[PDB]
């Protein structure tokens, strides 16, 4: 929905509002998303604790091991690769 | 003939008066003790029978208007004789001496020392020696022991021992009475800690929570118990805590309740509008943090400790614990009480040893608010040692010390406005980079937040004051000056604040 | 036989009546003094026994409907004789003279002068001379001394003396009575200052706050004390301040409470809807400013002074103070009271000296609202001098003067609508 605010070439060059950085990787898509934005999107979909969701996500290997702002700048999410067409990758 | 005055006489069959005919007035109605409340002036009375019935009334029960209401409480009265009977009972309490009524549970303050009020009342060496009378106390909970110490201890060995967090849970519960005891001795100034068991669903929170309060009384939902929910008004939560200085209580599940003020309220036994006053420790349970929808305030993280770890190892462990405490409770804290009373100096010295250990192991903390946690970690370890002696079982104090040394270091950035704030700021720049210009001029034709410049091993971000204030309000900070001043001290800082950010952000910020 | 009329008699064992037979109808019940409220008309009574029990009732306690309720208050009554017993107690109070009841704490206004109501009651040279009565006062707090002056003073030397802000904190607390005393003398028109201890968490605020009120009474949380919280309605905050014109009170932690309106209310003893009227100084404590969520009004910054500095030097400094004041309190302000009473002219001249000093040191202030702070800084320094005499210790008055000259100069642009406004404007343009 907010693809417009994720830049591809490593720099946050959306002049109106930046949510993160998106990169097509080998059989996964790296979506780096700003923490605050991640918190807000969770409150808005009626999650009520970030950390719980974060570790929950990490256990299935959605967020990865020790790269990102975990539980104890960005969250580093990996998404299934073949979404790449629709995400304009 | 248990009592007589003038024409009125009390025997084991009741009251009677004599005239020129001897008539029965009432069932046995006995006045055992009167009390006088200083500020109000209002007197109170213990009214009994010979079948061990005990009730406390305001003395105006003895007016002819009110006395028949004793029939509600099981007595019998002949209202043809209410006027005398009212007078006879007044005469009876006149003969009584003035007594004093202490109300509450835990450590009760007394001009003749202190009491420990639990289910029975435990007097201290200072008080026992100093008062020439039996103290009288309002029980003020259930707390009556169910089952055996043996069973409780058996589940302790089988389901708790060797498990750090489930051990903490037992410590925490006795640490209410211990903490309160130390405040009473002015060895600490805080009167208790708010503990919050958080984490994901089905992980033993409400279980360890019941385990914690099984120390002094009923850990189940019911009439008058230590296991309760957030489901009520502030009027009644605060109301159930009233006159509590040593009993742990559980508030289970926030979900069934903007919490800032309430957190504070707990740490300090202040009621609303006379006030209800307490000084005890309280365990919360929730699927979401309590610093979630709260101010970004340091004083909040200080009088609160939140454990976000799984307590029980498996589903059976939990189901085994719950069953054990529902059936056996209230056996440990009396032991802790006797221990506090008979080994007072010993505990105070223990506490000193622990405070000194924590001070020494954390001598790198400059932050005032971090030094403030020192005496808090050290009431818990001190409480652990007593748990150890009392149960006569081995408890690894090293692991509990270290657990908190490890809790501290991972909570350092959260007692520091500077660290919390610089964080929203970096993402604010990242997120709203579009509104920060590079070439010195505010040339965003929609909205300008500031100016950004790549400097030598730092990035200069000049940000408009108003914008800086507004973002802080939006992330639930509540004083600019405070945040600014905090940031200025770690060397982070009429138009802009001049922020310096770590250089290697330069790539993503398009510098 | 302490009293008699007709067949009704009061002996040391109680009341009794006689007929053509003598019956006992009540415990010792004594009417010691009556008062009459002008606007209301309603009379009041001091009812006692032989054991120094004292309570104030509206005189309608003596009606046969109400009198039995004295049994709640420990007395004994034979309700076979309530109709008589009511009349005798009426009769007894007819014999009493009219007295006047002054209610409150601090400086109590009297047509025969002024009183200082603390825990005991201190008469002034003007009052002592003119009326033939033992004044009767509603104590209206605890304020009873605990421990020793010596301990409090030892804490003062060991933990306070030489430390500016912790010294102010003691000054501020006694300055309630002094400020009020000066208003009463029309040497100032404001009745008190709202003080706000702000700054970061764990910096001695609630400590300096207890330190401040230990001058007049209990500085700890409890039944009836000077250390309280924001946790209530406006209805009860205002209600606890009622009839207070000289005792400092602490409101601890805003966090457990758009504040514009409440600030004003404090500076002027204005209740809501009769009203509760006060005139005292009050200390707030908070991790965030009170001018945070308030109007951009000058009149707000004027009747409030906010200290955003650390009070205690280290963590032990605080803990020693809290412990010292919890155990020893209420010894200083009585001294200040006696000093005010026996050295009235001296204090007023002192005050003048300070006001003129500040006027001279700040003769560049054109801003009306800044000149208005002059007499405020000067009640505080004046209070410091009295603290100095009273404790018999040296207090550097220069440092307290200059602290406020420096408070002033760094708060100038906040008393200036223009300076705040041009500041919002440049950023609005940017
Ligand atoms: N460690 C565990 N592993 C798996 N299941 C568990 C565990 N602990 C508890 N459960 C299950 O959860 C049930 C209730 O546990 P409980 O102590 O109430 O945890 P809880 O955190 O309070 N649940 P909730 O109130 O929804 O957050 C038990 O009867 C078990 O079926
Ligand atoms: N100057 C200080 N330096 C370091 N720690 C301090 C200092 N003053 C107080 N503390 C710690 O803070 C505790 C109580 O703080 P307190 O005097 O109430 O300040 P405070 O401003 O009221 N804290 P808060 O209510 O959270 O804003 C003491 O027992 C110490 O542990
Ligand atoms: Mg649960
Ligand atoms: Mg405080």
């Amino acid at each position: 929905q907010n693809r417009g605010k994720f830049s591809d070439e490593g720099a946050l060059k959306n002049m109106f509002e930046n949510y993160g950085l998106i990169s097509l990787k080998d059989d996964h898509i790296e979506v780096k998303i700003i923490a605050n934005v991640f918190k807000q999107m969770l409150n808005n979909h009626q999650f009520q604790d970030v950390n719980n969701v974060v570790n929950a996500l990490r256990d299935k290997g959605f967020i990865l091991a020790d790269r990102g702002r975990q539980t104890t700048v960005f969250y580093h999410l990996k998404l299934d690769v073949e979404f790449a067409s629709i995400l304009g990758l | 003939t248990l009592f007589e005055i003038g024409p009125f006489a009390l025997d084991s069959f009741g009251w009677k008066e004599t005239i020129p005919k001897v008539v029965r007035m009432a069932s046995p109605i006995i006045v055992n003790a009167r009390f006088s409340d200083p500020i109000t002036g209002v007197e109170k009375l213990i009214i009994t029978n010979n079948n061990g019935k005990k009730d406390i009334f305001e003395s105006d029960i003895l007016t002819t208007r009110n006395l028949p209401s004793l029939i509600k409480y099981g007595y019998s009265i002949n209202e043809k004789y209410i006027r005398s009977l009212s007078y006879a009972l007044q005469l009876m309490r006149d003969r009584l001496p003035l007594s004093e009524l202490y109300e509450g549970v835990g450590i009760l303050e007394t001009p003749f020392g202190y009491l420990i009020s639990l289910d029975k009342v435990l007097k201290s060496i200072q008080f026992n020696q100093s008062s020439p009378s039996y103290p009288i106390v309002d029980s003020a909970y259930d707390l009556t022991p169910k089952g055996t110490f043996d069973n409780w201890f058996n589940m302790y060995i089988d389901e708790v021992k060797g498990h750090l967090l489930l051990e903490l849970a037992v410590i925490f519960g006795i640490s209410a009475l211990v903490t309160s005891f130390l405040k009473h001795k002015h060895e600490i100034e805080f009167a208790g800690i708010l503990f919050s068991f958080t984490g994901q669903s089905s992980t033993g929170k409400s279980t360890a929570a019941a385990l914690a309060v099984s120390v002094a009384g009923n850990p189940t939902k019911g009439n008058e118990t230590l296991f309760r929910s957030w489901n009520a008004t502030r009027n009644a939560l605060e109301g159930y805590l009233s006159n509590n200085y040593g009993i742990p209580i559980v508030f289970d599940e926030l979900s069934s309740t903007d919490t800032t003020g309430l957190l504070y309220s707990i740490a300090e036994g202040q009621g609303r509008q006379t006030p209800k006053n307490w000084g005890t420790s309280v365990i919360s349970t929730s699927e979401y943090s309590i610093f979630n929808d709260s101010a970004q305030n340091d004083g909040l993280r200080v009088r609160t400790i939140e454990i976000n770890e799984q307590f029980t190892t498996n589903a059976t462990n939990a189901d085994n614990i719950k069953k054990a405490v529902a059936l056996n409770y209230g056996h440990v804290l009396p032991l802790v009480a006797k221990y506090l009373i008979n080994r007072e100096d010993e505990v105070i010295q223990w506490f000193y040893k622990e405070v000194d250990w924590f001070e020494a192991k954390l001598k790198d903390e400059t932050n005032n608010t971090g030094i403030r946690m020192f005496k808090r970690y050290a009431v818990i370890t001190t409480s652990a040692k007593i748990l150890g002696r009392v149960l006569s079982t081995d408890i690894d104090i090293a692991n509990i010390r270290d657990y908190f040394i490890d809790y501290h270091t991972h909570t350092v950035s959260e007692r520091s406005l500077a660290d919390k704030a610089i964080d929203v700021i970096i993402q604010f720049v990242a997120q709203n980079r579009g509104k920060f210009s590079d070439e010195g001029a505010l040339k965003n034709m929609f909205e300008n937040y500031g100016l950004i410049s790549l400097k030598d091993d730092h990035i200069e971000v000049k940000i408009i004051a108003n914008v800086f204030k507004q973002m802080l309000n939006n992330h639930q900070f509540q004083d600019v000056n405070n945040v600014v001043n905090a940031l200025r001290d770690k060397g982070f800082i009429l138009v802009f604040y001049h922020l310096k950010l770590d250089v290697e952000f330069a790539s993503i910020l398009g510098l």
